[PDB]
């Protein structure tokens, strides 16, 4: 986490926006 | 120090699962995940 | 959006980022099977 958490959140948010 | 690796195909894999969830509306998301990814792996051969 | 979808996606994704598994679908099978067993 810390950066891994932030980046994961970014990726998930992008997936949810596209879907 | 403390770089994060993003592998290729991560976004696409997540998208494929998510689209199936939002359209099929399975009752148990974890059960569906096991079944979905297991079939994906089997079909890759 | 169904209950818990974001949580499932975040959990898997952050573990991919933390652990750097050699194969994403193998890891998915492993990760979600563990979750199923833990419940």
């Amino acid at each position: 986490e810390e950066l891994a958490w932030k980046i994961a959140k970014m990726i998930v948010s992008d997936v949810m926006q596209q879907c | 120090m403390s770089h994060i690796q993003i592998p290729p195909g991560l976004t696409e894999l997540l998208q494929g699962y998510t689209v199936e969830v939002l359209r099929q509306q399975p009752p148990d998301l974890v059960d569906f995940a096991v079944e979905y990814f297991t079939r994906l792996r089997e079909a890759r051969r």
